[PDB]
Parts: structure tokens; sequence; C-alpha cells
């Protein structure tokens, strides 16, 4: 695995910069769209609402990263009830075969850009009724998925850091610059 | 007696054929976000096929596709298709190569030269070099050699290049499977939407080149030229030869969008539909002209001077070719497919209507083949 | 080899026979109801059949109380599908779409592996 | 790279024609590089002066459970659980 | 005191137990396969009063590693330069279906030493579905020997033997040639004051015991009643003689068949039946039982186009004594000399991975179940001759188990009463093979292909070696 640097090694590399493209673009057209793609995923990255889906005992934790002593709202995440408005959706529960029909709906009604997260080991692969004759073998199965959140129920941070993780792969999309290209 | 090709017992085909199955294909769909791909790589799925998905664009496109397999028989690589050492990377350990790439208009990046001919030649040409065993490719049925206009001055471009991309297929892989679709539709398609969007209209309208009735067509449902794709793909007596995929039944083109606007409930006697013919007003083509120059992404209802030069151009099927039927398919009516697709297009999709209150509409009438030559003269 | 045993809806084999009909009457109404109010691509004439193929399955059944019960399954289903708890999904499942056929010979199978 | 044609410890690799490395094109294939096999190994032997010694993995309750070993035979002597090796002179 | 080879593989809880049979040895003894995610870890003994008695043979215990090297796993086809390569199914079977009809008729068939009952009958009836009657075995027979079922089995039940009071070894080294038949002799020998002679060269068997000499005339004076220990016999209340099945296969064997056959009907006793042929082979019994002809050459000499090895592995036929135009199709499991002189080699599924009967040597019919799925693109043994028949035109009469299994039902029905024997009544200088413990391990293409075997071969060599260098 990839090592972290060293201290004096890491004492003469550059400051990293915020945008991922770095200032190297060769044209204008190149550089002023790629300022651009950061302009929509600051956008996108600053507010992403969640769809309070909450089906099972990761929902109780899903709560408490609203709850004072995490504050989800810090990071700009606002819970909402219709599929239209929300962005992102927290499958968190054992998503069984009665409701999958319904989760796989609520998904489509999203409107794009969707992202998914996968809470617990009940969403990510059917967890602790991997086996049980009327369980979805993990919501992968039905939706995309774009970050695993793993625990049973996931610490209340470790849900937090998967949200981050959603903010930085939210932060490197390529939508406009490979516009370009294409 | 074929040789195989590895008898490393891991790569062998095992189990029932569900998703944890294996067929021993490992595939390579260059371009299965379009259209087709998102049919083709699901029937791969079922399969228990390996995947690999090369994507030009985001991530976020190509991610719903990971769904289709199961887990580790999908894999994403980032490619240009420019770049040569991109595309070795996601075909050198493949089996079989589809190359499902195409546009129906050209960009400031590519044009027809570049991807059809030039760039299909790159996927082909380096697919030899690492030594895949099995190709296909896509073209057009009406393909020929130096296809005349029929509407628009400059609308014959895409067929020239699909039939010299199909030749330096055939050049740089000489036992490449070549299977020719017509009009393929069934959903997220160019066919059935291409006529009930609302650019295609005038109002209420619709422009038809002789109001559609000098044009005949064989439209084939995608998931049966998917079907065909994959038999071809799990057979080797089929490498090195040419297949038309068409449908069971042949159709006039005014035939036809007459039967959509029935069961769309766009009826004339209520909605007002009508049917011009399109060389009477010019207003229409001045409409794709500025479509096509306005949109920098891809035009809007898919309408742009290219796409009229495929309606006008009647499906040419050759007789002696082998077809579908030969590679097992079965191929769907559009009487069985078609009114399903367009219940979500349907007019007056609020009513709530009782029982009864919307008659059945009638079938469309197929043309006979002796009828053919007398619509033709 | 005879039993004395408490009866489930029938009494005699034709009192069963009549029960049965009356389903077959019931879902032979509603096909067009669940054509309509179901996004799918079967029509009346292709359910219809669905409807005279599956009754036909269970051709060689003989005991009343078994008649019974497939009656009490059989009614069950159709007031689920009267009512729309049947989701778009499980009405295409009597047709089993997704799974392609299996070849039956012999040839075909040892080819194909078990 | 490298770590594709890396054989593991416990002696696995895929052969460079196998299909299956195609899932390490856009990853890595971390093999561990402190084989237990090697480590033990130069350890020196312990030598002792009684006929029975104990190993209990070095730390009592935090080690393995206390195994009796017998060097009445002249090779050193490996204990079962933690791999160090006793020997009698 | 435990397994080495086995060492550490596994724990009781994960196995899943699959009752099975052993076919390495004639005995048949009861096994119950431990599995556990497609594997084969081990080999146990099943409870079985009459035949197994909880006892296991080493040969059958060490098997398990044979099933895990040398292993068949694709379709393979001799090419016109001379190597093999590996081929589709479609392709192979076409390809042997070529030589079929052009062989025209000259078919033979050879069922080999770790051969099936139902894919024994089933090359059967392709073979005369072709016309074709050269259907013959490996291990050569008496002939006419086949008329009786007593002529070719353990009359006395291996259960029957303990009670045994005075027996006669003509040509057979039981300690290796089927120890748990052994095991019972000195059960009797400890217990039921057993007195024992034998016939051939001097040998150990684990007990005291005479031994008359290994002339051929021996036989005929201990049948004429001269000779001392022939009084023995003549006076107790259970005598039984016992001869090695290799000797029958010998060219004397049809008289030292006749003379044993006719004594033992003087010594014969009310619900007793002292005549006793011991078999080393598991296929041996079914293929007599069924039809088959006896030995190698019934095949050779017909000088057929087109040979069918089913999993004969012996080296008893070679590519010399073919006719220069001949076409071999060895279908088996393991890769051996049976398949290095063949032009179409078809991958089969070893004795764990196949449901077939077998018949052990009493006359017992039993069953194995599969427990591992067969590796690669093997199938089973009949699989591949009911599909080689569809290539050739004519289609077996039956497509499941349940089907064949009625056939056999039909040509013995006895063979369908699994777990069961029917008693057969009446029937109507020696050397041996076989003598040594180096010479147990190695006799068959499972066993010779075991890693775990081959240490014991050397293991009993090194020894050997430094004994005599001590001294
Ligand atoms: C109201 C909104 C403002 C909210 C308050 C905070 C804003 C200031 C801030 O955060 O400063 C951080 C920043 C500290 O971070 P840093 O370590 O120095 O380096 C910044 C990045 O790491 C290095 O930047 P980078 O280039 O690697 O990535 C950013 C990327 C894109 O910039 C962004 O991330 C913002 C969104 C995209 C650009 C938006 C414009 C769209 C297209 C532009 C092309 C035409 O490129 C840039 O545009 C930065 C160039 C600066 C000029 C902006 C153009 O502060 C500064 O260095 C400058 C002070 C802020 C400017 C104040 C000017 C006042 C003028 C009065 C009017
Ligand atoms: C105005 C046209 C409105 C198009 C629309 O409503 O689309 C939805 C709807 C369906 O569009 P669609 O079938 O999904 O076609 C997708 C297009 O490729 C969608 O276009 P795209 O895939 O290339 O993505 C880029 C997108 C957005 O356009 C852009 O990317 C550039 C806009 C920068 C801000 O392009 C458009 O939506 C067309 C608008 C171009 C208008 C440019 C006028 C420039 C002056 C205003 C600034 O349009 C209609 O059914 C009727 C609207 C026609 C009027
Ligand atoms: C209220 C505040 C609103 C803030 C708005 C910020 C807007 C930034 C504009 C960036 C484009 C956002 C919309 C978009 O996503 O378009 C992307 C599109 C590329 O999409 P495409 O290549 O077709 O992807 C394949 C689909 N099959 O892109 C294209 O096809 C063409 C891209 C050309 C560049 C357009 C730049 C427009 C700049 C608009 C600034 C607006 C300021 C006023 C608001
Ligand atoms: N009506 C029909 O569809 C018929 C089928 N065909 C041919 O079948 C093929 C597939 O059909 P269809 O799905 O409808 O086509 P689509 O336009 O729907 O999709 C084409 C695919 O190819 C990719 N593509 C286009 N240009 C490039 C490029 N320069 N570099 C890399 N990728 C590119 C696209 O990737 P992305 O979208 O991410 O940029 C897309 O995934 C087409 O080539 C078509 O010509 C021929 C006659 C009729
Ligand atoms: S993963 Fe664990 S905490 Fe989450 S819903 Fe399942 S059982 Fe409950
Ligand atoms: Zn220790």
């Amino acid at each position: 695995q990839q090592t972290l640097p060293v201290a004096e090694v890491a004492q003469n590399l550059p400051k990293k910069g915020y945008s991922p493209f770095g200032t190297k673009q060769s044209s204008v057209a190149e550089w002023s769209l790629a300022r651009l793609d950061d302009l929509l995923n600051w956008g996108r990255k600053g507010s992403i609402w969640p769809l309070t889906f909450g089906l099972a005992c990761c929902a109780v934790e899903m709560m408490h990263i609203a709850a004072p002593r995490y504050d989800m709202d810090r990071y700009g995440v606002v819970f909402r009830a219709s599929p239209r408005q929300a962005d992102v959706i927290i499958v968190a529960g054992t998503l069984t075969n009665k409701m999958a029909p319904a989760l796989r709906k609520v998904y489509d009604q999203m409107p794009e850009p969707r992202w998914v997260i996968s809470m617990g080991s009940c969403a990510n692969g059917g967890g602790y009724y991997h086996y049980s004759y009327s369980v979805v073998r993990g919501c992968d199965r039905i939706i995309p998925v774009d970050i695993y959140v793993p625990g049973c129920p996931p610490t209340a941070e470790a849900l937090m850091y998967g949200v981050l993780q959603l903010q930085k792969k939210v932060k490197r999309m390529k939508t406009l610059q490979m516009w370009y290209r294409k | 007696p074929r040789p195989l090709k590895t008898t490393n017992p891991a790569a062998m085909k095992r189990g029932t054929g569900g998703r944890s199955s294996f067929n021993g294909i490992v595939a390579t769909v260059f371009g299965a976000t379009g259209f087709v791909g998102r049919y083709v790589c699901n029937k791969l799925g079922k399969s228990g096929t390996q995947m690999i998905l090369p994507y030009r664009g985001d991530d976020s496109d190509v991610i719903r596709l990971k769904v289709t397999g199961d887990l580790g028989q999908v894999l994403f690589h980032f490619y240009n298709l420019e770049d040569p050492a991109s595309i070795r990377d996601a075909v050198k350990h493949s089996n079989v190569v589809i190359n499902l790439v195409g546009r129906d208009f050209e960009t400031k990046n590519f044009k027809f030269k570049d991807v059809h001919v030039n760039g299909a030649e790159r996927i082909a040409r380096i697919a030899r070099e690492a030594g895949v065993e099995r190709f296909i490719h896509l073209s057009s049925l009406n393909v020929e050699a130096n296809p005349k206009d029929l509407y628009v001055k400059g609308g014959s471009e895409w067929l020239k290049s699909k039939y010299e991309g199909e030749l330096r297929v055939r050049d740089a892989f000489p036992n490449a499977t070549i299977i020719r679709p017509a009009d393929i539709y069934g959903s997220e398609d160019r066919f059935l939407r291409y006529y009930a969007h609302i650019w295609r209209r005038q109002f209420r309208s619709m422009p038809l080149w002789h109001k559609g009735e000098k044009t005949v067509k064989q439209p084939v449902y995608v998931s049966d030229v998917a079907q065909a794709i994959i038999n071809a793909a799990k057979d080797p007596d089929s490498a090195g030869r040419i297949y038309q995929a068409v449908g069971p039944k042949r159709y006039q083109l005014s035939e036809l969008v007459d039967w959509f606007h029935r069961l769309m409930r766009k009826d004339q006697k209520r909605w007002g539909y009508m049917r011009y013919d399109m060389r009477w007003d010019p207003t229409f083509l001045l409409k794709a002209k500025l479509n096509s120059f306005i949109c920098p992404g891809t035009p809007i209802g898919g309408l742009h001077p290219a796409r009229i030069e495929r309606e006008a151009v009647t499906d040419k099927v050759l007789t002696g070719v082998p077809t579908l039927e030969d590679l097992g398919v079965t191929l769907t009516t559009m009487e069985q497919q078609v009114p399903w697709e367009l219940r979500p297009y349907r007019a007056a999709l609020y009513y709530d209507a009782e029982l009864g209150e919307f008659e059945t509409p009638s079938p469309p009438k197929c043309i006979e083949a002796r009828d053919e030559l007398r619509l033709f003269a | 080899a005879v039993q004395q045993v408490r009866p489930i809806l029938s009494v005699d084999r034709e009192e069963a026979r009549k029960r049965a009909l009356n389903l077959y009457k019931a879902w032979y109404r509603q096909i067009p109801y669940i054509v309509m109010d179901y996004d799918i691509p079967m029509t009346v004439e292709q359910c219809r059949d669905k409807l005279r193929e599956e009754f036909v399955k269970h051709r060689n059944v003989t005991d009343i109380r078994v008649i019974d019960m497939l009656v009490i399954k059989g009614q069950m289903e159709l007031k689920e599908s009267v009512e729309i708890w049947k989701q778009k999904g499980h009405i295409m499942r009597y047709w089993k779409e997704s799974q392609d056929p299996k070849p039956t010979d012999f040839l075909s199978k040892f080819i194909q592996g078990v | 790279r490298g770590d594709i044609e890396k054989v593991t410890h416990t002696g696995q690799v895929f052969d460079k024609e196998d299909y299956r490395n195609a899932r390490f094109v856009n990853a890595k294939r971390y093999v561990n590089e402190n084989w237990g096999i090697k480590l033990i190994e130069e350890v020196p032997p312990k030598e002792c002066t009684e006929r029975v010694v104990f190993c209990d993995g070095g730390d009592g309750p935090l080690g393995h459970p206390k195994v009796y070993i017998n060097l009445d035979k002249p090779g050193n002597h490996i204990c079962g659980y933690c791999g160090l090796r006793f020997v009698k002179k | 005191l435990t397994n080495k080879p086995y060492s550490f593989v596994a724990r009781p809880w994960e196995i899943r137990k699959v009752s099975s049979i052993d076919v390495l040895d004639a005995v048949g003894s009861n096994i119950v396969v431990s599995t556990r995610t497609n594997e084969v870890l081990r080999i146990l003994p099943r409870e079985n009063e009459d035949v197994n008695e909880e006892w296991l043979a080493d040969k059958s215990r060490f098997a398990c590693d044979g099933l895990k090297r040398q292993r068949l796993v694709a379709p393979m086809v001799r090419m016109p330069n001379g190597e093999l390569q590996a081929v589709e199914w479609e392709g192979a079977l076409i390809a042997v279906a070529k030589a079929i009809k052009a062989a025209g008729g000259q078919i033979a068939g050879i069922s080999g030493q770790l051969a099936d009952l139902e894919a024994q009958v089933a090359l059967k009836d392709l073979l005369n579905r072709l016309g074709s009657e050269v259907v013959a075995t490996e291990q050569g027979f008496i002939a006419g020997g086949t008329d009786n079922r007593a002529n070719y089995l353990l009359n006395s039940t291996i259960a029957g033997l303990e009670e045994a009071d005075a027996v006669l070894l003509v040509g057979t080294n039981p300690r290796y040639e089927a120890p748990l038949v052994n095991t019972r002799l000195r059960k009797a020998y400890v217990h039921n004051e057993l007195q024992i002679a034998s016939i051939g060269p001097k040998i150990d068997l684990s007990y005291d015991h005479e031994n008359l000499g290994a002339d051929a005339a021996l036989v005929k004076d201990v049948c004429s009643g001269a000779h001392a220990f022939s009084k023995v016999l003549e006076g107790a209340k259970k005598p039984a003689i016992i001869i090695g099945a290799d000797l029958l296969e010998r060219a004397d064997g049809a008289a030292i068949h006749a003379t044993v056959a006719e004594y033992c009907k003087k010594l014969k006793k009310p619900n007793w039946n002292p005549f006793n042929v011991l078999q080393t082979n598991a296929a041996q019994v079914g293929a007599l039982d069924v039809g088959y002809k006896a030995g190698a050459q019934t095949a050779v000499k017909a000088q057929p186009k087109v040979l069918f090895l089913l999993n004969a592995d012996a080296g008893k036929v070679t590519r010399e004594q073919l006719p220069k135009d001949c076409f071999v199709v060895y279908i088996g499991s393991h890769g051996d000399n049976g398949a290095s002189i063949a032009d179409a080699v078809l991958p089969g599924a070893a004795y764990t991975e196949k449901q077939g009967i077998y018949v052990n040597t009493e006359g017992r019919p039993q069953q194995t179940l599969p427990g591992v799925s067969p590796p690669g693109m093997a199938r089973e043994d009949w699989k591949i001759l009911r599909a080689l028949s569809e290539v050739v035109g004519k289609p077996l009469p039956y497509d499941n188990l349940d089907e064949l299994r009625n056939r056999l039902e039909d040509v013995a029905p006895h063979l369908t009463r699994l777990g069961q024997l029917e008693p057969a009544g009446d029937a109507g200088a020696i050397d041996i093979k076989l003598k040594e413990l180096r010479d147990y391990f190695m006799t068959d293409a499972i066993s010779r292909a075991s890693p775990t075997m081959a240490k014991c071969i050397s293991a009993v060599n090194k020894q050997q070696r430094e004994n005599e260098a001590k001294q």
C-alpha cells in the first residue's frame, strides 16, 4: 500500500492546490472549462441532500449524524423527503424483496446527477441476513452504488467519513472537461 | 476441431449459467454506454461473462452498468479513442471484442473519418496485435460503396464512412464478424423517439418524405440484435461472415407512423395529426440546420440533416446474406413490443380513462413482396 | 386406504369443480383491467392464454382438499391483483421472462454442461 | 507493473496469460513483504539445560497457551504455536 | 497418532460427509468421503459388518491424493503432426464419429480397472447398435466361465470366512491382493482355530500357515486326496478354497478351475459353498455379470479399426499390437499409459464424482455417490457414450440414470437390489504378482499418480537400503 510521504520528503512537496485538475491547462479554452468545471463541483459538493430513507437499524445512526454531536448540516447536508429534490440516497438497512421494487422506483425518480451511499452490512452485501429467503443480497444488485460504508451499524463518524468521500468524489467529476475532448 | 486456447481450469466454463457462472468469455464492449450497449451488456451479464467496459467520458454515465453483472465481473477502463496505449490496456486479456462505437452526427473533435473508419480500424488493428480470438462490428444495412443522396445534399456521409469502416475492419481483422442492423428500436432509441418528439412535428403535423409512402423499413427490436451479438460471440462458426439484422415484417414508413399515432392516442380526429410531404415545406429543413448548429452537445429531438437522410432511404435487405434466424434469434414483431414502448408517450395521459373509453388501435398492414414492386413501379 | 377428514371449503368434487370455474370467471373478467392498470408488455389475448396455460398445470389433481387449497391460493392472488398491491414486477413474474430457455435434448445439455 | 508478477508467500500467482490479471490493470496487488517463514527462521534457537522447557509466546496471558517441549532428541525443537526453536546442549 | 498427508487440511464441523464405496480394491469397502468446498479432503471407513468391518486398507485410504494429479480436464485429439491438442466437446465427438463411420463395424471395446457398471453397459449397448460384439475386459479369465455366476465370486461371503476352519490359498497373497479379506482370515485364525495352507511362492500372511509348495501338480494332489492336508479339508466343518483371480487368467487356469470346482462339491456342506474366487478389480465382476467377454486379447484378435479404452490404464494393450490403421479412443479420468497411446482422449469423472454401481468380489452391488463436481470439462463416463451415439446416429434407449438403471434391471434383476447378495449355489509352477509391500501401493492409475504413495515407496526402499548398509 502506498504509504504517506515522510516529513522531510513532504517538506519539499508543493502546496497541493484546491482544484484536482491543477492549473496546467495548455489553452485558454481548456483552462476556462477546468475552472468552470470546479464551479459546478463546488456547487454540487457543497449541498448534498439525502432522501431520508431510513429502512432499518442503520437508520437510527443515520439520525445521529444529524444530531448536534456531528451535525451533518455543517457540511451543507440537509435531509429532504421528496425524491425529486433529493440528490443523494443513503440506503441504510436490509433491502428485502418486498422493498426492492420500491427502492428502484424511488431511485429512478431521483433526478441526475444522483449518487447512492450504502450504509452498513445489510445494504452492502446482505449483511447478517445474507442467506435469508427474502433478502436482496446487497443493494448494488438493484441500484448502482457510489460509496460503501461498512459497519453494523456504521459509527456516526464512520458515516461522516463516508459522506466526505462522496464530496471528494463529487469534487473530481470531469463533466465539462470531458465534453471538450468529446 | 478448434484448438482450446488455454487449458487453465480457472478459465473454463463453470456453473448453471446464472450470474455466478462463467462463460469463459472475457469481453470488451467499446461503446457500452450507448443505446445498444445497455442491452448487450445486460445480456452478457446474465450468462456470467466477465466484461471490460471502456468509457471515454466521466464515470457517472457508465457507473449504471455495474448493476448488470456480478461482483468482479464488470470493470471500467478510461480510454481515449485516439491513444492506442489506452486501448491496448483494455484488450490485452480479452477473448472477444465488440465495437459499438459510432455516431449519428459529426463533432468538433471527431469527424466520421475519425470514428467510423479510422477509429474502428484502430480498435481492430490493436485487437489483432493482442491476440483476441473473436471480433464483432456493426454497420448499416443499406451500406453501399457510394450511396446517392435522396433529399439532403450531404446526407450520405454517414453511410459512406460506415461502408469504408466495414472494409478496413475486414482488412485488419480478417475473421471479424459483421452484423448489419437496420433501424434499431426499443427504448432510449432514436427511431420511436425521433418520431414522437416535439421537434419532429410542426405544431401537430408530420413532414414525411413523399408522405413516407415510398420508404419501406424492417425495424428490429434492440434486444433481438443484442441476442444476435452474443450468440455470434459464443459460436466460432459465425466468424468472418456478414449478418443482416432485420425484423420479420416490412412496413411502409407512412404505415408505421400512422400506427404509432394511433397507439399514442394522437389520432387526427381529436388530436389533429396530419402528414405533409416533406418536399413541400422548406421550414422543416431549416429546423434541422438551425438545430444542428445551435446545440453544442447533441441535437435536440435527435433532429439533424444526417438523421433525415436515414429516414428517406428504404431498407434494402440483400438476398443470400445470412440473417439472425441463422444465429437462432427469434425475432420479436413490432406489434408485440411497440405498444408498450409508447405507453409513456401517450397523449392525454392524465385522463384516468374508464375501461373501453379508448379503443384498441388497428394494427399496421405490412407490405407484400409483390406490392413493393408495384409501389416502386 | 381411506381416512375421515375435515373438509376445507367443499364437500364434493362437483362443488370443487364449481368453485374452480368461478375462479376462472373472475380472472377472465379481470384481464382487461390488469392490462390497463399495469405498465407491462403483455396484451389481453396473451394473458388470457396464460390463464388457460396454468389452470392446465394442475390437470391431474384429484384430491378435493388439494383442489380447495389451490382455489384458496388462486383466489388470494386475484384479490391482490384486483387490487394493485401486486406491483408491475410481480404480475410479469407469471411469465419468467428473464429466464431464457434451457435446451432439453441430451446433446445440447451435454455440450452446455450440467 | 512489478506487483502483478510478484509471487506471494503462500505461493500463488496468476499466470502471465491468465485473464484474471485483468482485475489489476486499474488497481494494485499488495503482496506482503514480511514473510513469516523467513522472520521466524532468522531468530536463533534458545540453548537450554533442563530436559523440558515451556514456551507461552513470551508474554503470558497475551501469548499463546503454555506448551511444554521435550529436548531429548538432538535436533532443535520447534514450538507448535509461535515457531520458536529450542535446543539442549 | 494422526494422518500425515491430511495434516491440518480442515476441521470436522466444516466437513460434509458423503457415504460412498471404494473401488481401488475388489472388496468394495464402504466409505465416507469427507468433502468441503468441492474437494475430497480424506477418506474414512464407514461401518458395515458384512463387508467393511470398520477397517480400511491403505490403498483405499490414501488414494485421495491421486484424484488431484495427472487428471484429464479437456477433450484431446491427435493432430496430423502427432501431438495432442485440447478441443471442444462438439469437435471431439464429431472427430471420433468420423472414425466410427469409416471403421465400418470393426469396433472393439476394452473395459478397464476402475470402470463403472453403468458406463460399461453403455459401452456394450453403443457397440451393439453398431453391430459389433467384441466387448471384453482387461483381465483374462477361464473361457466359458461367465455361464455360472458362482464361477467368479467369493461364494463364501466375506463375513462367512471368519467362521472358516480349513482354508487353502492357491496362488493368492490376500494380505496384499485384498487385505480386508486377510483381516477376516486372521480373525478366524485367532478365534476359530483356523488351519491354513498355500500353493505358490513362499509369503508371509501375518500368521502361521503351511506352504505345500509352488508346483502346479499340487492342486491335483490335494484334490486327489493323497496329500496330507487333503485330510484336513475333508474333516473340517467349514472348509473353503480360495484361488487368486490371477491364476485363473493363466493358461492352465481352466484345468485348475475344474479340479477345485469339482473338489468343492465333495466338501460342500449344508448352507456353505467352499469354492471361492478372489477378484482384484471392481470392474471385473460387473463386466462378466453384464455379458462381457474376458481378456484383452479378445479385442486384439479382432484387429479393429477403432478401439475404446474405457478407463483401461493397464499396460496390457500396446500401440504395436494394434493394426497400423486404428483409432484408439480413451475414456478415462487420469492421463496415463492408457492415454499415452490414445488418438482421441475424452475426459471422464473419477469415482468420487460419478454415481455408479460397482459389484464387489462377493457379488454385492453397491452405489457410489458424487461428493465432488468433476473438474474442467470432464463429464461422467456413460454421458459421453450416450452423447457419442447421437453424433453417430443411433440414440440409446435411455437419457437419464434411472432410465439406464432399468436397462440393468432387465439384463440382471439382482443388480438393482443394492446392498444385498443372491447365493449362486454350485460352481461348475504357480507364480503371483503383488507379493511385496513395495508392489502394493502402485497398482492403479489413481494410486500411481498419488504423491503420498510415492513417499511410501521411497520410505520402504529407504529402510531396506539402510538396513543392508549397517550389516
Ligand atoms: N438505429 C441504430 O442504432 C443502428 C445501429 N448502428 C450502429 O450501432 C452502433 C451502436 O448503436 P447506438 O447505441 O445506437 O449508438 P449511440 O450513439 O447510442 O452510442 C454510441 C457509443 O459509442 C461511443 N462513441 C461515439 N463516438 C465515440 C468516440 N469518438 N470515441 C469513443 N466513443 C464514442 C459513445 O460513447 P459516449 O456516449 O459516452 O460519448 C457511445 O457509447 C452505432 O455505431 C451505430 O452506427 C448502425 C445502423 C442502425
Ligand atoms: S447493517 Fe447492522 S445496523 Fe445496519 S440495518 Fe443491518 S443489522 Fe442493523
Ligand atoms: Zn510458543
